[PDB]
């Protein structure tokens, strides 16, 4: 049931190199100080999005075994996820707990960013039911992970290798919903459950940038390669 | 051609 030595040693491994990523509170702090145009928002979103996949090809690097993974295979793995754990992140974020009247703020000025309206409430509807399983840092951390190392990603040439990397990840993070929330034992199946939502906004990322109220729709050289747009 | 993408892999 507890975790063993390895596990932990796993665990603060994946937690340091999960903390390397941009601070809830200065994404959080930029978006309550003012309200931007859906031009500024737009440029926002580009430049947050950027520093992630940077931050994220960093942490992908750092999981166990990922080296060891053919090139055409870590390619389709971090191209497959990028944009699943852009917006797991978001969801951490989002709900992170804030001053008094804070949230309601974030959530109106997100609301009133530019994005279309057909994509508003399935994204605050997978936010919202993200903060139902009032997950921790390392169960973020490890979902991730997860996320990253998903066999069942297209293009993956050999599944198996992958399967092996993701296998261990799973074991902790179920010793973990097990500790932190003992009431509930369904608590690691609705975590893994919440991967399914988080697949859909994959197939609709590029109509959803697309459809951003603003005239023109620039994006860096990077993200080019990692979203389906230009 | 995810050149970016292979750089930041192999830098
Ligand atoms: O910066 C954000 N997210 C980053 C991206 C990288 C990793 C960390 C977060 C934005 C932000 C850009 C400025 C205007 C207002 C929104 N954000 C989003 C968001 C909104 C739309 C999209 N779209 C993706 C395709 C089309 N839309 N993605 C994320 N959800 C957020 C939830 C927060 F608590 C929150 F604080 C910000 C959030």
């Amino acid at each position: 049931m507890e975790l063993t030595p390895d596990q932990q040693t796993l665990l603060h491994f994946i937690m340091d190199s999960y903390n390397k990523q941009r601070m809830p509170q200065e994404i959080t702090n930029k978006i309550l100080k003012e309200a931007f145009s859906a031009e500024e928002n737009f440029l926002i979103l580009t430049e947050m999005a950027t520093n992630h996949v940077q931050v994220l090809v960093e942490f992908t690097k750092k999981l166990p075994g990922f080296q060891t993974l053919d090139h055409e295979d870590q390619i389709a793995l971090l191209k497959g996820s990028a944009v699943e754990a852009m917006f797991l992140r978001s969801a951490e974020i989002f709900n992170k707990k804030l001053p008094s009247g804070h949230s309601d703020l974030l959530e109106a000025r997100i609301r009133n960013s530019g994005i279309s309206d057909e994509y508003i409430t399935p994204m605050f509807s997978f936010y919202k039911s993200i903060g139902e399983l009032k997950m921790t840092q390392e169960e973020y951390a490890l979902l991730t992970a997860i996320v990253i190392l998903s066999p069942d990603r297209q293009y993956i040439k050999d599944r198996e290798a992958v399967e092996k990397l993701q296998e261990p990840l799973l074991d902790v993070l179920q010793k973990l919903c097990k500790i932190h929330q003992p009431e509930n034992p369904q608590h690691f199946a609705c975590l893994l459950g919440r991967l399914t939502e988080l697949r859909t906004f994959n197939h609709h990322h590029a109509e959803m940038l697309m459809s951003w109220r603003v005239n023109d729709h620039k994006f860096t050289p990077l993200l080019c390669e990692i979203w389906d747009v230009q | 051609d995810h050149q970016l993408l292979r750089y930041l892999l192999d830098k």
